[PDB]
RNA sequence: AAAUUGAAGAGUUUGAUCAUGGCUCAGAUUGAACGCUGGCGGCAGGCCUAACACAUGCAAGUCGAACGGUAACAGGAAGAAGCUUGCUUCUUUGCUGACGAGUGGCGGACGGGUGAGUAAUGUCUGGGAAACUGCCUGAUGGAGGGGGAUAACUACUGGAAACGGUAGCUAAUACCGCAUAACGUCGCAAGACCAAAGAGGGGGACCUUCGGGCCUCUUGCCAUCGGAUGUGCCCAGAUGGGAUUAGCUAGUAGGUGGGGUAACGGCUCACCUAGGCGACGAUCCCUAGCUGGUCUGAGAGGAUGACCAGCCACACUGGAACUGAGACACGGUCCAGACUCCUACGGGAGGCAGCAGUGGGGAAUAUUGCACAAUGGGCGCAAGCCUGAUGCAGCCAUGCCGCGUGUAUGAAGAAGGCCUUCGGGUUGUAAAGUACUUUCAGCGGGGAGGAAGGGAGUAAAGUUAAUACCUUUGCUCAUUGACGUUACCCGCAGAAGAAGCACCGGCUAACUCCGUGCCAGCAGCCGCGGUAAUACGGAGGGUGCAAGCGUUAAUCGGAAUUACUGGGCGUAAAGCGCACGCAGGCGGUUUGUUAAGUCAGAUGUGAAAUCCCCGGGCUCAACCUGGGAACUGCAUCUGAUACUGG
């Protein structure tokens, strides 16, 4: 139910960084970031349209840790909600426990912050929630149980974070490691090489 | 019967039954008298049976042998009849 | 609280009934095309003072017959 | 209990010993019939139960790919084993019969005599062997080849 | 004859009860005449829990209807609510 | 506030083209199966085939507060004794807590199963009038005085069994007279006529024949008029196909009268009239349970009727009625048929389309489980008993949803494999190493809720002669969970036990080498295979899915490819060889009238569930749930009169 294999592959093919590493390294060190993985790699795809739209559908589902059925699921509801339905899949995506957890740095990867969730190491509103898909809403706080505050991980994950752009939906306490997650972000909060459109057209043909 | 209590209401159901073919041929019987009167052309014969038969008709309308409806036609048609003739 | 039908009479030859035919014209469920439709009804006419052709305004009533479930109510125009 | 007899699986229904319709226990000293089985096994075998059911539905499955794979190996070697199209001498002649007796032990045991009367002038051989009684798909197969 | 009760919908574990009034004979959960209140015996009681038309429900009464000993219960303990 | 605010195209005829036209693909969906693979959980689903046949258990009982009663077990007792003098065992007696068999009452018409039959004594929508209706309910009165029986039992006797035969004998809320009898039935009226039953709980003077009287309350019984629910009946429209089926019909259509039903009715019979149906599809033939809804589609449509709910029909096959408020009875009766079982040979017995289970058929569909704790049904004043309804558990990846099978760091980037122009590229931060986490599975510890009630006491009110009893409502005490090792929470051990399937020539995301050589083989469509095959088969690499993945089957879609919305007929499939013409469709222009079509409004109905919208509850989701909106439909009334019809 979770992509085990390795990771930079899933960059490569993509054609761009999906922070699945922590980012204490520049990405080009650790892998031909530019090439696609295997024997022909170097070779270039003259790619179709439907290929240029499948490609981006991976893109997010590889960037938030989404199987196919689950992410059809969030284009369905992405879809019957109200108001443009790529915007909205994004918002479901970005709503997730795990990537919150993720995005209030406690986790140095969304991988992390999933396991963080599962190992129930993460509360919401004082209550254990300890599955990743779990949609977090307006003022909700999500923090690091007391048992979980001491560990390593976490305190690496904060600091990495400090380093990344902050996220402006999100107030995060880094001594308590609680956080609230204030508002929905907006489309201009998230990045603009994201074509969500094509994943919108993918899923209406 | 299989069960303990089917066996038990077939027996009933028999003994009520020979009790009611019992009283309803009989009441069948008062009724044919009145209807043989008046094909005979006789008032007071007719008339006579008619008034035996009204207390039996009545009496097995409320001892559910028959419904009161069915008690009430039979005193509608004869006296009907009678009354057309004498 | 008087429902009724008007129709006209195609069979007067029954000893006090006759036989009515309502039309009325319907919109076709596929098509969209007004059809005509008749529906006959066979009516009592104590007294049988009904003619054929006769346009007659009818009622619904108790069974009368095997078929007769209509009684007449009056004539409204006879004899064309 | 599940109980696993030979490539067939199944949860018991119920048991009988000998004039005993039911019986509740049954020790290692005398034996009870067994009953709701998937199939009916071999003349005889070894029997393991297991504790699921689940666990002994690949197993079972697994011993019925080899004797499968046995029995399409040994189909090939015996028409292949004459290495010419037809029989060198004039025997082609011969005669099928259809069997299926009630008793699984009767079918695998009697057939070994049945195959003793064989000779080189009239082959004879089985086709179907039955578990028990009969069956459609016997008389239908009693129906394409002249058998008794 | 008519009688006022329980039809348990809900969940496996998670028993939801509709009140209704129906002819005894029918189905516990088959054909009603008038649906008259619910009852989930698993609300977390912050908010709401036992709703009862306490109005349609004497109504029936008054006509005869009958009634469960729960929904009886129930009758006595939403008069106590309020 | 919101609640149908939604619609894609690709390959393939040709050397190439445009058109025509079929085939094929991308999508959703499934009660699926098979092949490979397979960790956990929540919710759902599970004989689609043989309405084939079924061993065994269980699925309908209950009331001693109707009745005679004791045979079991349980006490109790004058009196027998265990006697070691208060502990007792048996002989006895229904004395009573109870209770086998019997009469009696209520239930066995519900609940549950199936879809054979049925194109209409069906269903759906909407209306009618001639009716009955147990239990529950409002109203008003009865509940008087008698009689003859009978099962059980006793004696004698026949049977292998099933089950009988004689004569005794006895009870009742069993059964029948007699009285009483109207706001009941018949009758214009005068009049005439019809019923019943007791049983319990407690008790003050009072007293006897010590049974009770009598006092009191509960409950059942009878009558009549209502309510509520159920059911019967009637009309209209709609609800499959076929003309290689065009005529059909004697109870037939109607009328009169008698009979009949709970009730209208050719329901039935006699007589009379000669009708009734039919091209607006009768008759005959084929097929089929209907609906809410389900799947698909932007819609209009198309397909469909498992699971849930409503109606109908059936209960081995054909027929029949008896009992009853209700049946022509799913575990009743009778006859006939098919079939099976028992037998001591003479005779008997049964009907899983209830729940498990078996054989058979099949590509294929589960355990001979636990519990009445909860909801609900039957009986009972109750306690309670019964409940394969139901709640649960087992089995199966069958589907939906959730989660895991680790996280982070880790380079000249090892070995091995693979490609290579031998420079190197790749597998690949992948692995090893390094720290780190412990969900789930394992193991220990703790522990919600589904529980409302019911039981003893108590107190107050209504009762009443009464503080009894009864009933209602408060109080305390001790109690009721099949699931269950529950949900959930804490602790321990270690990455430890948890990854496969299809594909990579174009359509279509993914390319190379070796083997083969028109072979072996692939193939949804085009089309691959005779020496460079990205198409066969293996490998390395890659793509897509993931506890599944593929193949097959199946509906709709794309298919504007049955075209109502929404197409065509010169040469592509398609103008009858030509004309006349009945039925039918359509019909110039003016006025008046009508108001069927059409239009408007109002009212009722359109079950709930489902779908959709906004909320609520399970850690989320599936799932459960509140309210709404929607059910685009039908019907009645009242209007409008331009258009169509008269």
């Amino acid at each position: 139910a979770r992509y085990l294999g390795p990771k930079l592959k899933l960059s490569r093919r993509e054609g761009t960084d999906l922070f699945l590493k922590s980012g204490v390294r520049a990405i080009d060190t650790k892998c031909k970031i530019e090439q696609a993985p295997g024997q022909h790699g170097a070779r270039k795809p003259r790619l179709s349209d439907y290929g240029v739209q499948l490609r981006e559908k991976q893109k997010v589902r590889r960037i938030y840790g989404v199987l196919e059925r689950q992410f059809r699921n969030y284009y369905k509801e992405a879809a019957r909600l109200k108001g443009n339905t790529g915007e909205n899949l994004l918002a479901l995506l970005e709503g997730r426990l795990d990537n919150v957890v993720y995005r209030m740095g406690f986790g140095a990867t969304r991988a992390e912050a999933r396991q963080l969730v599962s190992h129930k190491a993460i509360m919401v509103n004082g209550r254990v929630v300890n599955i990743a898909s779990y949609q977090v809403s307006p003022n909700d706080v999500v923090s690091i149980r007391e048992k979980a505050k001491k560990q390593s991980r976490v305190k690496a994950a904060l600091e990495l974070a400090e380093q990344r752009e902050k996220p402006t939906w999100l107030e995060v306490d880094a001594g308590k490691m609680e956080g609230t997650f204030k508002r929905k972000p907006e489309r201009s909060d998230l990045s603009a090489d994201i074509n969500e459109h094509l994943i919108v057209e993918l899923y209406s043909k | 019967a299989n069960i303990k209590s089917a066996k038990k209401r077939a027996i009933q159901s028999e003994k009520a039954r020979k009790h009611n073919a019992s009283r309803r041929s009989m009441m069948r019987t008062f009724i044919k008298k009145v209807y043989a009167a008046i094909e005979a052309g006789d008032k007071a014969a007719a008339q006579k049976a008619f008034n035996e038969m009204q207390p039996i008709v009545d009496r097995q309308a409320a001892k559910g042998l028959i419904h009161k409806n069915k008690a009430a036609r039979h005193k509608a048609n004869l006296t009907a009849q009678i009354n057309k003739l004498a | 609280k008087i429902r009724t039908l008007q129709g006209r009479v195609v069979s007067d030859k029954m000893e006090k009934s006759i036989v009515v035919a309502i039309e009325r014209f319907v919109k076709h469920p596929i098509y969209g095309k007004f059809i005509k439709r008749t529906t006959k009804l066979h009516v009592h006419d104590e007294n049988n003072e009904c003619g054929i052709g006769d346009v007659v305004e009818i009622r619904e009533c108790r069974p009368l017959s095997k078929t007769k479930s209509w009684t007449l109510v009056r004539v409204v125009e006879k004899a064309v | 209990d599940i109980v696993l007899c030979g490539f067939e699986y199944g949860r018991v229904r119920a048991m009988r010993n000998e004039l005993g319709q039911e019986v509740l226990e049954a020790g290692p000293s005398i034996p009870v019939e067994i009953l709701g089985l998937s199939g009916v096994p071999a003349a005889g075998d070894e029997v393991t139960v297991v504790r699921d059911e689940k666990k002994a539905r690949e197993v079972a499955l697994y011993r019925q790919g080899k004797f499968r794979e046995v029995k399409l190996a040994r189909q090939q070697k015996s028409k292949l084993e004459n290495m010419f199209a037809n029989m060198t001498e004039g025997e082609v002649h011969e005669v099928n019969i259809v069997l299926k007796a009630d008793v699984q032990g009767s079918v695998e045991a009697i057939s070994d005599s049945l195959l003793k009367l064989s000779t080189d002038e009239v082959k004879v051989k089985i086709i179907g062997s039955g578990v028990g009684g009969i069956t459609e798909t016997d008389a239908t197969l009693a129906a394409a080849s002249n058998a008794i | 004859m008519v009688t006022i009760r329980l039809a348990r919908h809900g969940a496996k574990k998670r028993p939801f009860y509709q009140v209704v009034v129906a002819d005894s004979r029918n189905a516990r959960n088959g054909r009603f005449i008038e649906r008259v209140g619910f009852f989930n015996p698993i609300a977390s009681e912050k908010e709401e829990g036992t709703r009862l038309d306490l109005d349609r429900i004497a109504h029936w009464v008054g006509q005869g209807a009958t009634i469960s000993d729960r929904v009886a219960a129930l009758i006595k303990e939403v008069n106590k609510a309020a």
